[PDB]
């Protein structure tokens, strides 16, 4: 079964640059889409964007600005930066699989990492 | 519609049915597909329902989905108690083009 | 028994030019559009994949002035034209152009991987334009030529069928009109009842009937009338790979693939379409700007054209561009660009030029030759003393046109030079 | 020693025309639909790639009547068919068509992508349509073409086959018949037995078995009768390049790569599949809708129809469009569109015109005659005074559409021309 | 009534040579550069999908030194040339070339799914380049050829022309002179009036005049002056098919598709442009660098070159190559890469080698042949005692060119071996 898992920095000062890494375990990431998908406390989930297989990127646009995606293929990982953090974006983060880009994708994201909750204070 | 229009909880009699609606717009719900997903508080969310009525190898029956207009309702039958967790649906944007989720729904079994 | 037309039709030295000045029609290649909208009159469909059937009317040869009048008889003796030569000068320049639909029916990319696919919407239905076949026909008959296409057959009342189900499709024969639209690579049938979404053909032929002409059944004519000349020339391949959108009425039996789990636990749509593309448009594959002469006819029917007309139909579409025209909705052109301040209007343009060398032909009016001939049709006999009537076509009048003097027009000179 | 056929076979001066009108058949491109879903009939596999082989029927020329009794002499002659001249004339439109799998076992693009380098144990199938190799092929006989293909060796009682292991490939030279699958590209070989995945190759040819001519075989054939005229053209290329997902049973040795680390620490899939494609589908490369003539043979058979039959295998994969037919689920058609409530049906049509120009000639039975004879075929003295029983022609009767008005029909008439 | 001109022109056994040495421009394909950024003199707009018209100017024969002063009258007979052989010599290496725009109105890709298949705002244009449909088109009349174009009708005064509305097409014939731009694939049309987007086409026709020859216009011209020779190769095929972004006057009936959802809810953009593209540039399909002889032609004058001028209107698109220049703007090179320092320039080369060989040839002035002469241009008389005055003609000189030794020339060594 495909496991995700986090792994960043908890806790991240403010305008600094927010990294996280998502790894696959039990599944190949030259498949299908991967996205990142962050819940702010007292709000719910918020879509942040997905990585294709080929390399490609799509976006949230009110993040556009401040969003890199990468992927790492030998790594069997991706990673999530976020420069110029603000109070707002102190989120559990999931990274997710978005079956998408087949005939037979289901659409949407049929496995969830556990997600990580970094908190942006001084 | 940014956020998908949800109760904030839901409550139901153990065996009973639980319906759990979502409320969209004519770009996100009612031209893509809505997909339920279940979630607890510290653990991943896993996925109930995909394309607004099927559901993926290991879910149980007792789960279904549907789709009216703009709305999209989870219908929980024989309400156990492990069902005591947050539900939520997603689907996609066109105007705005990004993957809109609703509120989340905290499912009590009273 | 039907005859050869050379036993009973006597031709003569006396040779004509009959030419159409110029043929020149613009208009919305995909749909036509009605006036109201800001234009006077409605803008026509003028489309190059579509048939343009000529129905050419040439003067009574017993009525009007000859070089001779004792070149024959009339108590015994009736005239009538035969084409000797023919030339369809095309003047548009040779071109590509595009016909698709807003929201065509495809669901995924069966070719390969394409990542633009997106699983997410319900409705997948994109705005996709496709080329069609290149094709080049040209059919001179007296009569208009006889094309096929697939239509919904009749519905059986001890056995109605239901909703939802596949209609069985009839092979119906119809006249080739003004108008008709050719084949296009997605085969010759009637979009408009076999099809209900009305969406998986681009727009032209979205509610319109395709057709193909049925060679066979001309050829296979006892007389020959419809069609004595014929030139063809087809070209397609297949770009991109598409599927159709939808339940699949006709289910994969089980023998065929093997289960997976998940959305492969039942088999995906297999109503697979392929994108037609003309691949090259060359002007050495061309069968139009050329003489064209008729020694000899694959029927009975040897270019004698029956009741002072001639039927020629017609299908380019080597010259296929759709002009694009914008026009600012502000009376200055806007310094800075807005894409929604501009209207964009797709115009196609036909330009044809008709010459023919027609040849006069004297009838000797024997009792057998006047049975024979009323056998075939009485309505010659009648009128040397209109069942096409309904029919649309593009009526070219060469009644006040027919010139013995062959030297003054290209096609005359190419005639008087090989004779 | 086997003599040529015009030693003791003296072709008369006359001849007849003999034609079907119209031959049509619809069906379903990939598999048939059994009885049920609102047909009352079953729905045929009717294909494009598909071998059409007619089984034409003569009357026996020794007893209908002739326009001369006195030019044989039923005491010590008799008479058989000599086809003179042929013309298959294949009316559709010229289109494409794809035949594709909803479970197609390709692992990943091979060509350009960086796609994969490991061993895949999930399901990766994806619907995948591809189009054919774009083939003509027409054999006349008065025998059924033979058709090689490669299926599963026999099972040797002293070393078993174990299982998962490949099975030996032998060649099958089987009878060409109606509804046989034409090589598509993917091999002449026996998909149902040798391919257990049900999942490399399209549904119209998943289970079938596709056949080649072996054209080595039957021209070596010391009579030939199974084939005294033929035309071959075949045209195709690789589209896309595709990885076999599965196990590999042949290991790659470890003498032709260099071990990586990880993920490429072993081989992936080594089994490579190209797309076949017929280049360009184009009009002035058709082998059909032509007279062709048979004044000499390939074989000692020179086009003389024993038993009073004709076999014509046909294959024109040129015109292979299938409709695509959709019915709205609902009575009335919705304004809004849902996918689910069209239902799509793939359609293909199948549509012949046989021609032939046949000759009269008269076999002088004399002792060496008759011996010969009887040596090639006994089942020709007996019927003068069926093996192929099981299998499956379409059969078409042309015992009372014989003519001697040659003129009145096309052929007969490129043929008066052509003599 | 027009004359074949071999009636009263007697042709001698005299031959000339003429040919212009070296022909080079040298110019920015897409635009003209006005002087004033640092160099002298305006860069002309020098493109291969460009009208070469060649006004080639002659001797006037009738005082020309002849090798025999006695092969005539002066008082009962005039002098003309008639050209006998064309060589129409190309320089430059056979190549591709692109034009763009770095705005190209397109909104997205319709080959295809494309993903974010609608965009609703903002400007989408796309620094988008093609090439070009490969023309071949060698014209050689005494008067300049005659070329059709589609632009804005003529607005009526009773019902003035709504802002935003498609005005009316109107095909103009105009005569085709040098700098005017070929027909590219995209259609012969006015793209400065049809299009205010001025962002709808390359950069090359986007304000420009694309004409096409109205071949048929002047073959069917009486006195043949403005074509006796003519040669024509087009080839093209569409690469990449573009939705024209913007809004659409000609709305999409209702009932011409199925209503959708959100985004589907409206029918997007629906004008289709393909992307024009000559296939490939192959030496054989070359109709130039080849000797070409005037034995007859197509019109009535067979090469005759009244008024002692001829026009060869020549466009040649095989050799489309743009130079790319780079200058630094630092004195040294650098070694470490910047590039906003490197200014890049586009240059396109043109190399012609006009060549003819001119037969001298004598009118008797009988006075039924000067009233012909006279009728057919009042301006002969008066030069054996100009309107192209405006236009912009490719003025060569061969007035002291004329060498009557053949075979010192390439040309007079092949009309020799022909002749």
């Amino acid at each position: 079964q495909v496991q995700l898992q986090e792994s960043g920095p908890g806790l991240v000062k403010p305008s600094e640059t927010l990294s996280l890494t998502c790894t696959v375990s039990g599944g190949s990431i030259t498949r299908y889409h991967w996205s990142w998908i962050r819940q702010p406390p007292g709000k719910g989930l918020e879509w942040i964007g997905n990585i294709y297989n080929r390399g490609s990127t799509k976006y949230n646009p009110s993040l556009k600005s401040r969003v890199t995606i990468s992927i790492d293929i030998s790594n069997n990982q991706f990673s999530l930066r976020l420069s110029s953090v603000t109070a707002a974006d102190t989120a559990v983060y999931h990274c997710a699989r978005w079956d998408n880009g087949h005939s037979y994708a289901i659409g949407g994201f049929d496995y969830w990492g556990q997600g990580i909750l970094v908190t942006v204070s001084s | 519609q940014s956020v998908l229009t949800q109760p904030p909880s839901a409550s139901g009699t153990p065996g009973q049915r639980v319906t759990i609606s979502c409320s969209g717009s004519s770009f996100n719900i009612e031209s893509n597909y809505v997909y339920w997903y279940q979630h607890l508080p510290g653990t991943a969310p896993k996925l109930l329902i995909y394309r607004n009525n099927q559901r993926p190898s290991g879910v149980p029956d007792r789960f279904s989905g549907t789709k009216s207009g703009t709305s999209a309702s989870l219908a929980i039958s024989g309400l156990r108690s492990e069902d005591e967790t947050d539900y939520f649906c997603a689907t996609w944007d066109d105007s705005l083009s990004v993957w809109v989720f609703g509120g989340g729904t905290k499912l009590t079994v009273l | 028994a039907v005859v050869n037309t050379d036993d009973y039709v006597t031709r003569t030295s006396i040779f004509y030019h009959a030419g159409s000045s110029r043929l020149l029609t613009v208009g919305n290649p995909y749909f036509r559009v009605p006036a109201g909208g800001g234009n006077k009159q409605d803008i026509p469909k003028v489309s190059a994949y579509q048939y343009r059937v000529f129905r050419v009317q040439l003067p009574d040869p017993n009525k009007f002035g000859l070089p001779d009048t004792s070149i024959y008889n009339p108590e015994t003796q009736r005239l009538v034209w035969a084409c000797a030569g023919v030339e369809i000068g095309r003047g548009q320049p040779l071109g590509v152009g595009l016909s698709g639909h807003p929201f065509y029916n495809k669901l995924d990319d069966t070719e390969s991987s394409h990542a633009a696919t997106s699983n997410v919407s319900e409705d997948v239905r994109d705005n996709v334009s496709v080329d069609y076949k290149q094709t080049q026909l040209c059919i001179l008959g007296c009569a208009p030529a006889i094309g096929e296409h697939w239509a919904k057959g009749t519905a059986s009342k001890s056995r109605p069928l239901s909703q939802g189900d596949c209609p069985p499709l009839e092979l119906k024969n119809t006249v080739l009109e003004d108008g008709d639209m050719v084949d296009t690579g997605y085969g010759a049938m009637d979009f408009s009842t076999l099809q209900d979404t009305k969406c998986e053909v681009p727009l032209d032929i979205c509610q319109s009937i395709c057709k193909y002409p049925d060679y066979l059944q001309m050829s296979a004519d006892p007389y020959g009338d419809s069609m004595f000349f014929c030139l063809r020339r087809e070209q397609l391949f297949a770009r991109h790979f598409w599927n159709r959108a939808g339940t699949m009425g006709d289910t994969v039996p089980q023998s065929l693939y093997i289960k997976g789990t998940g959305m492969r636990a039942s088999p995906g749509s297999c109503v697979y379409s392929p994108s037609p593309s003309g691949s090259i448009v060359t002007s050495d594959s061309q069968l139009f700007n050329k003489p064209y002469w008729l020694h000899k006819a694959q029927g009975h029917n040897n270019g004698v054209c029956w009741h002072n007309q001639l039927f020629v139909t017609v299908v380019d579409t080597t010259r296929s561009t759709n002009l694009t025209i914008c026009a600012s909705t502000q009376s200055p052109v806007p310094g800075q660009y807005d894409a929604t301040k501009f209207k964009q209007y797709s115009r196609h343009v036909e330009e044809y030029d008709l010459q023919f060398i027609f040849q006069l032909c004297t009838i000797t009016l024997t009792a057998d030759v006047m049975s024979y001939i009323h056998s075939m049709n009485s309505s010659i006999l009648e009128d040397w003393n209109d069942p096409y009537d309904k029919l649309k076509f593009w009526n070219v009048d060469l009644k006040e046109k027919f010139s013995l003097d062959l030297d003054q027009y290209p096609l005359g000179r190419k005639f008087l030079v090989q004779a």
